[PDB]
């Protein structure tokens, strides 16, 4: 049912062990987030497994944003600085595409361009306003409920309702003395969660770096990568059944990483427009 | 000695710049001023911090501007009154007070593009955020929608930043759906305890093609005027033309809230040249109530209903005119406007207020006080008359009736009032008093106000006072604040006053002195007044028709609209058509219903000075503190007494 | 008709301003006005009037008007046929049409008139819409009312509610059907109990004067109503500004109780004498509790409390007294010498948690001295026998989380008709002991026992002051401010409520908080 | 002909359309929608009326052409399950 999720899993020196998750896009390419690794972590204490495959996967180099600073507001007196929080993986071995690994598609591209059934003279910025437009987006991600993966259903706060959604982020551990919301909440950033109109599932610390998926007329488009919440609402032990109301979920859009994304994927055969 | 004085509003606000005072009498050389601002209790951080210097080259004075800040030591709702700890360092000298904070961020307007609204449709609302100065500002507002029976349908949390203060809103309404009153209730996010509403109806209905208007002739009715009722009835298109057919009128009385209809007053007119005259008599309405007294229906208000069908049969429109009270008198009096405190010895000026029995101001009275008839003032288009009468040295409490001695009408249909006015008690009698008397006209901004001050003392400690303190109170907040100079012998000296748009709608100016007679102690003798201002815009807006005129335009035809208003201002507009109104002129936004909650959320409560000193400052809405012991009384209600 | 715009501006520096309504006049010479109802019953016949007017001077008009066919509508006017009449309309007047027409379908239809005249190029066309509702009368029927109460109505923490169908027997043919289902939180209300009135408490502000143990009886009274008196926050009605006068008296007595301090770092009633274990303990417990008003220095409130850990603590963790103090009124229910090494060694360990997070980097053994005294306390715990030494040692052990297991159980089973836990003796103590097992109680977060035990203080009206009044005058004005300040408004709410439809494939689940309570969440399902 | 919603609206589809020589108009069929129901506003293709304004779920529209015009599409669509109505747009 989810061909696309990748597992990653890397071996710090008895810090522990880094369970992240991240998106199949291409033959060699796997999109994540970009704080499940740092500077410090070589590519062989790094192992990627999709497909639900006991073996792991061995990885060439992990591409980094050239923006991403998770320690540059340290002055600021904010620990955590999740912008531009993405990242890919290039594998070591072509994949082989099946019927358990398949990629996932991507904005402004020309595949995701015939998957609306609209004409080809469409062009990026009409996109954006058919998969994100101004009001409450259904939307799903992927998650593992006891060593299975399920899908939980979530509403994007994009209309009048992304002013309420963001202004939670005062109660997350560290930003709970920062003077202005919008200097940690830069318009790089989604918004899920909540408790209007609906109540949505919360993403857990091991749902991290996985696809933020638009489900419409039988096919599934990535429009974002998790990043980060405000409340912990998974302890690995059930799900906290007394959620709060302000219990937030935070992703990175993909509509504002297209030429970095453009550029490492120029030779992928993905077809971005112009 | 030298002395050392604070003044500070009696209420301040969150996150809005309170203005504050500093004086330093008889003292030479300049003097360095250290202020902090704490919360209360305890002194737990530093919320504000200021300094400045006081130069006698300024005559020891130097207005400080601060900011109570959006902190969440506010955060607590058990708390209802919250409180600051206010200090002021004059450089070895410390003096404080404990002052009330209001939780209040501002006020919020509510707009509507329609008053009635059938099942199916959609509403759309503005919400416009200011705060305490009418001026645009961002914060946090919750929206709720409540149906008639008081439960809310759906809640919102907008943010009015980077939007110029206007929050464009929808709802849709479905087919299967209450009817009634509605509600849309609004909040700031740090004042959940202020609410603003405004309601809207849902009926199921179809416009009608014309209005009816039912006015009687006069707007009241008198008891033994033998010719009775006369109400005309004027019926129009909304185009203008006007309307050929018959009428149906009958009248009733209403007593509270139980009406009690009068059959016996059906009469069918024609309507012809969209006019018609009905006629109610007296005898008629005598034999309604089966009274054979005619003074029992004092009190007691009429109404009237009328429906005018057309010549063709295809509509018919309802319309009705209540609350049309049977008076002996066809004027009232009140001092609502008056102060309630006098001064022996001195002149008293009243401030008259005449009113028509449905509430509007009445042109053209004249005005005297029964037992004196000394001056008889016509009353002006706002409805005030200016009167002064000569009082004694006594400290008796004043009874004042006032009565009317208008022409045409005789001495049984006249109006009268009394009120009672109590002494101003001085510090330690001495007789050292202060009278504020001012032209009172209608005020306009660019025009200049002559205000006055009278002293009446004794000559042996006169030389002492060299100058005045004068303080503008308006909307809460302090405007301006200076100084006016006073030579020996001078009995009167006179302020002008350069009038702008920013004492709109009204505002209060106190003034006090301070001097040491007899034995060693700082007496402080004070005085208040409260002026209106002609209720406009502080900028402007007309929209009219840019294309010249022309003829009436054809249904399709473009014009051009003419806006004329204020650079940098963001316009919204909506086009309604007249025939809503047929149906409820309820809950329209005009300007005048601004001025109507800005006037009732002031800090001050009596019209005019008080019963001492103190009670001068927290009935206008200041506080005074001093380094000799002088401080004016705690304020821990957000509103006025009664 | 007459349009009326209304403006409004918003300027950032001059403000608001809302124009004055201004009116534009839409007029023809010659039109149509269709005056059609807000709704039809469907296959009822209705007659409708079409009103042509004609405003011109003096000029009368020839007029075919003419009305088009609608499937919707069953007239005169068909598919192969006009329906067209031919009039003559005098100068300023009007001629009422009367159509007749039988609705045909349900929803929003169509009517369209059209005229024109003749020997001119004039000509008007109208079309209007009304609803065609179908035959019947609107009802609607209540299918159920339940309270949702999972834990109370369901089980472990789940309820399920099966919701039946509607009956509908009498339902019109080929109608539509809209069932609406309802979620609504219950607000709730609980806790909280009057304070004592502060004008009950005028005869606390007391100067203190005297020697080492006189200055602590007249700092009690004074140190614990201010303390009292801004949690309740009812300086209004004690009349305000007094608070200044008070503080210096707080400020009196910490002066002169460091003249009594020896070189030691301890507290005795004079300079030469022998100091003492309570009197040094008593006063970490008044100056812990006096750092939130003035200023409490860190080398002789640690000092004392390095002097109580290393001088005078036994490794068994009990805290022995050397030299009692001269005032045995003072000491209040420790003046019974039944189980000294229980009530003794309580009253300390209470004084070193309430500065355990005042003195944890100076005195590094305080960690240690923390987890040796309470280790004493819970071996005994099962011996006590007065209900003095229960409820002293219950909140020493209570501020670590170590009152559990049989110690908890023989907590609450003391108090004699749960609300009291009075000694058979001394009434000064049975008062001291009911706010020490309250300061037990809010400690736990059990807040089930609180309300009895409150209310059994307020009723006694002990509002403190007097000889032997120390510990009396200290601890129930602690007690009972501490219950001002963790006391809850209401229970919580957080509803988990998901519904399953068998016509769809998702459950639809909300969540009903405190704040977002009072709101209908309306579902709507056509599908019965 | 051009397009331009209310205050409040979001306006999706070709805001600038052009009648061309085939008896159409150019681009996507502009719509003004607030979004604040489950489907989204199915709008009124230029030539149409559509009927129904509600757009929660299980909502159906039905459209109608003008004087001696053809429907082509779909005269009712009704909203499903997952924000997708049935059917095709009408022209
Ligand atoms: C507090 O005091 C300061 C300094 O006295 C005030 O600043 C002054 O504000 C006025 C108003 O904008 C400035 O212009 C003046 O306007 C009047 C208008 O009638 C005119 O007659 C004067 O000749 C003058 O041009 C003025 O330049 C400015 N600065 C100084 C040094 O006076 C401030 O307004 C006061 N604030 C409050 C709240 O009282
Ligand atoms: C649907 O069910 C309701 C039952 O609640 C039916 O009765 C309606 O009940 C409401 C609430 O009590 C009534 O509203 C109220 O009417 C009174 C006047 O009696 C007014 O003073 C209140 O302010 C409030 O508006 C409503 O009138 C009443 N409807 C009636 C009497 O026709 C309702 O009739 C049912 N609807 C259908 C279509 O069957
Ligand atoms: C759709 O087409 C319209 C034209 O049919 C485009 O409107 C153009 O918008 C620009 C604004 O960037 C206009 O510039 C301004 O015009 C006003 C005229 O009063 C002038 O006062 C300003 O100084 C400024 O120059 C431009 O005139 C206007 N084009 C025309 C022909 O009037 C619109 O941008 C198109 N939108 C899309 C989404 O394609």
């Amino acid at each position: 049912k989810q061909p696309w999720q990748a597992k990653i899993s890397v071996i710090r020196p008895s810090k522990g062990h880094e369970s992240c998750m991240g998106a199949v896009v291409s033959e060699y390419f796997v999109l994540t987030a970009a704080h499940c690794f740092t500077v410090d972590d070589k590519e062989h204490s790094i192992k990627v497994s999709v497909g639900g495959e006991k073996r792991d996967l061995e990885i060439e180099v992990v591409l980094f944003h050239p923006n991403y600073n998770i320690n540059g507001k340290k002055e600021a007196g904010i620990p955590e600085f999740y912008d531009y929080d993405v990242a890919l993986i290039k594998l070591k071995n072509k994949l082989k595409y099946g019927q358990t690994i398949r990629p996932i598609c991507l904005p402004c591209t020309e595949g995701t361009t015939r998957a609306l059934r609209l004409p080809p003279t469409t062009t990026c910025q009409q996109q954006k306003e058919e998969l994100l437009p101004a009001q409450d987006i259904k939307a799903l991600f992927v998650s593992e409920e006891e060593k299975k993966l399920t899908r939980k259903e979530v509403y994007i706060k994009n209309g009048d309702k992304k002013g309420s959604c963001e202004r939670d982020a005062q109660y997350a551990p560290g930003y709970d003395k920062v003077k202005d919301i919008s200097e940690v909440v830069t318009p790089r950033f989604l918004c899920t969660g909540g408790v209007s109109p609906y109540a949505d599932p919360n993403t857990c610390r091991g749902d991290s770096g996985g696809p933020l998926i638009v489900h419409k007329r039988s096919r599934f488009i990535q429009v974002g990568v998790i990043s980060w919440g405000v409340v912990d609402v998974c302890k690995n032990q059930k799900r906290q059944k007394q959620v709060p109301a302000h219990a937030r979920d935070f992703h990175i859009n993909l509509f504002q990483v297209l030429p970095w994304l453009k550029e490492k994927l120029q030779d992928e055969d993905l077809g971005f427009l112009a | 000695s030298p002395m050392y004085s604070i003044i500070t509003p009696n209420i301040l606000r969150l996150e809005s710049e309170e203005t504050m005072v500093l004086e330093a009498h008889d003292a030479q050389g300049d003097v360095p001023v250290t202020v902090t601002v704490h919360d209360f209790p305890g002194k737990k951080l530093v919320l504000s911090s200021e300094k400045t210097v006081l130069t006698p080259a300024t005559n020891h004075m130097g207005n400080v501007t601060f900011t109570i800040p959006a902190n969440r030591e506010f955060k607590s709702e058990k708390g209802r009154n919250k409180f600051v700890t206010v200090q002021a360092t004059f450089g070895t000298q410390v003096v404080e007070k404990v002052v009330l904070v209001s939780l209040q961020s501002g006020y919020l307007f509510i707009q509507t593009d329609k008053t009635i609204y059938t099942p199916g449709s959609t509403v759309l609302y503005r919400i416009f955020t200011v705060n305490h100065k009418l001026l645009p500002v961002g914060r946090t507002v919750m929206v709720n929608i409540e149906n008639p029976e008081g439960i809310p349908v759906k809640q919102d949390s907008l943010s009015s930043q980077n939007q110029l203060g206007v929050l464009p809103l929808s709802w849709d309404i479905p087919e299967l759906v209450n009817m009634g009153q509605w509600k849309i209730r609004a909040y700031y996010e740090n004042s959940p305890q202020q609410v603003f509403s405004t309601e809207f109806e849902v009926k199921e209905y179809v416009l009608p093609s014309f209005e009816v208007i039912v006015e009687p002739t006069e707007k009241f009715y008198y008891i033994y005027n033998e010719k009775g009722l006369e109400v005309t009835i004027t019926a129009r298109f909304l185009y203008g033309k006007k309307v050929e057919g018959t009428a149906f009128v009958i009248f009733g009385i209403q007593d509270g809230e139980q009406r009690i209809s009068l059959p016996e007053s059906l009469k069918r007119i024609p309507i012809e040249d969209g006019s018609g005259e009905v006629v109610l008599s007296r005898k008629v309405l005598l034999d309604g109530v089966q009274n054979p007294r005619a003074e029992d229906l004092v009190g007691k208000s009429l109404y009237v209903s009328a429906t005018v069908i057309l010549h063709s049969g295809s509509d018919m429109v309802q319309a009705e005119r209540s609350g049309i009270p049977i008076v002996t008198s066809p004027y009232q009096i009140h001092f609502t406007k008056t102060p309630k405190y006098f001064k022996p010895g001195m002149p008293f000026d009243l401030m008259v207020f005449v009113t028509n029995p449905d509430g509007s101001p009445a042109y053209r009275v004249p005005v005297a006080v029964q037992g004196e008839d000394t001056v008889q003032s016509l009353t002006q288009g706002d409805g005030v008359a200016k009167l002064s009468i000569n009082t004694h040295p006594s400290q008796k409490p004043l009874s004042i009736t006032v009565r009317t001695k208008k022409q045409e009408l005789s001495e049984a249909e006249q109006a009268t009032r009394t009120m009672q006015a109590l002494p101003y008690s001085t510090v330690g009698n001495s007789n050292n008093y202060l009278h504020l008397s001012v032209l009172r006209t209608e005020l306009r901004p660019g025009e200049t106000l002559n205000v006055n001050f009278l002293l009446r003392m004794d000559r042996a400690h006169e030389a002492k006072i060299r100058y005045y303190t004068y303080l503008i109170m308006n909307k809460g907040r302090l405007l301006k604040a200076g100084r006016q100079v006073r030579e020996p012998g001078q009995d009167l000296v006179v302020l002008p006053l350069s009038i702008t748009t920013d004492f709109i709608p009204s505002f209060r100016l106190v003034a006090y002195y301070t001097l040491i007679g007899a034995s060693g102690q700082r007496e402080v003798v004070a005085d208040s007044v409260w002026v209106d201002v002609k209720d406009s815009c502080v900028g402007s807006l007309v929209v009219k028709s840019g294309q010249s005129e022309d003829r009436q335009p054809v249904p399709g035809q473009q014009m051009t609209l003419k806006i004329e208003g204020d650079h940098g201002a963001r316009v919204v507009l909506v086009a309604v058509d007249k025939g809503v109104f047929v149906l409820n002129k309820k809950n329209k936004l005009t300007q005048s219903k601004i001025w109507d909650v800005v006037e009732k959320a002031d800090i001050g409560c009596t019209p005019g000075s008080g019963k001492d000193y103190a009670g001068v400052f927290s009935d206008a809405g200041l506080t005074f503190t001093s380094s000799s012991g002088q401080q004016t009384a705690q304020r821990a209600e957000l509103q006025c007494p009664q | 008709t007459t349009w009326e715009i209304l403006a409004v501006s918003m300027s950032d520096k001059k403000g608001i301003c809302v124009a004055d309504p201004f009116e534009v006049t839409v007029m023809q010479d010659f039109f149509i006005d269709l005056r059609l109802p807000y709704s039809v019953v469907r296959n009822e016949q209705v007659e409708i009037r079409a009103v042509l007017y004609n405003y011109r001077q003096n000029q009368e008009l020839k007029v075919r008007v003419e009305l088009l066919h609608n499937p919707a509508f069953c007239s005169l006017a068909t598919t192969k046929r006009r329906h067209q009449q031919t009039v003559t309309i005098p100068p300023k007047s009007s001629l009422s049409v009367p159509y007749v027409i039988v609705p045909l379908k349900t929803g929003l239809q169509e009517v369209e008139v059209k005229a024109a005249v003749y020997h001119h190029f004039i000509s008007d066309g109208v079309r209007k819409s009304l609803k065609v509702v179908p035959e019947g009368i609107r009802m609607n029927k209540t299918v159920a009312v339940r309270t949702l109460d999972p834990e109370r109505l369901g089980r472990e923490g789940v309820q399920k509610e099966d919701i039946p169908p509607a009956d509908l027997s009498d339902q019109v043919p080929d109608t539509e059907s809209e069932t609406r289902i309802l979620l609504q939180g219950t607000p709730v209300a609980q806790m909280t109990e009057d304070a004592v009135d502060a004008e009950r408490l005028k005869h606390l502000i007391v100067t203190p004067s005297g020697c080492g143990e006189e200055n602590m009886i007249g700092m009690t009274p004074t140190v614990i109503a201010v303390h009292y008196l801004d949690e309740t926050e009812q300086w209004e009605k004690f009349g305000l500004e007094k608070r200044q006068g008070a503080l210096e008296l707080i400020k009196k007595g910490y002066t002169q109780q460091l003249a009594f301090r020896q070189p030691s770092s301890a507290f005795a009633a004079f300079v030469k004498r022998a100091p003492s274990t309570w009197l040094t303990a008593y006063v970490v417990k008044v100056f812990s509790l006096a750092v939130n008003l003035i200023a409490i220095d860190s080398q002789v409130l640690c000092g004392a409390v390095k002097w109580l850990i290393l001088e005078k603590q036994k490794p068994d963790g009990v805290f022995q007294e050397d030299a009692p103090v001269i005032h045995q009124e003072m000491i209040g229910g420790l003046r019974n010498n039944n189980e000294k090494d229980m009530a003794l060694t309580a009253f300390v360990l209470i004084s070193l948690q309430e500065a355990k997070d005042i003195c944890e980097e100076q005195v590094n053994s305080l960690p240690g001295s923390i987890t040796k005294a309470g280790d004493f306390l819970e071996a005994n715990y099962m011996n006590l026998q007065r209900s003095y030494t229960v409820a002293i040692a219950g909140y020493a052990l209570a501020q670590m989380g170590r009152l559990k297991g049989p110690l908890l159980n023989k907590f609450l089973t003391t108090a004699k008709d749960k609300n009291r836990w009075e000694d058979p003796g001394k009434q000064l103590y049975n008062v001291e002991a009911t706010s020490y097992a309250l300061l037990a109680l809010l400690q736990l977060k059990d807040f089930d026992f609180v309300p009895p035990v409150v209310r059994w203080l307020n009723e006694q009206r002990y509002y403190g002051g007097g000889y032997g009044s120390t510990q009396a005058t200290f601890m129930v004005f602690q007690a009972l401010a501490q219950y001002q300040k963790d006391a809850p408004d209401h229970q919580e709410l957080n509803l988990d409520v998901s519904l399953q439809l068998p016509s769809r494939s998702s459950k639809i689940t909300h969540r009903i908080h405190w704040e977002s309570a009072s709101l209908l969440r309306s579902e709507e399902t056509k599908e019965n | 002909i051009s397009f331009h919603c209310y205050d409040g609206y979001t306006l999706r589809g070709s805001a600038n359309r052009t009648c061309q020589v085939n008896g159409r108009w150019s681009g996507q069929t502009a719509i003004c929608d607030n979004g604040a129901g489950y489907c989204s506003n199915p709008g009124i293709p230029i030539g149409t009326r559509k009927v129904g304004s509600q757009y929660r779920l299980e909502d159906s529209v039905t459209y109608h052409c003008s004087r001696g015009l053809t429907l082509r599409g779909s005269q009712r669509r009704t909203c499903q399950e997952g924000g997708s109505w049935s059917g095709t747009e009408p022209s």
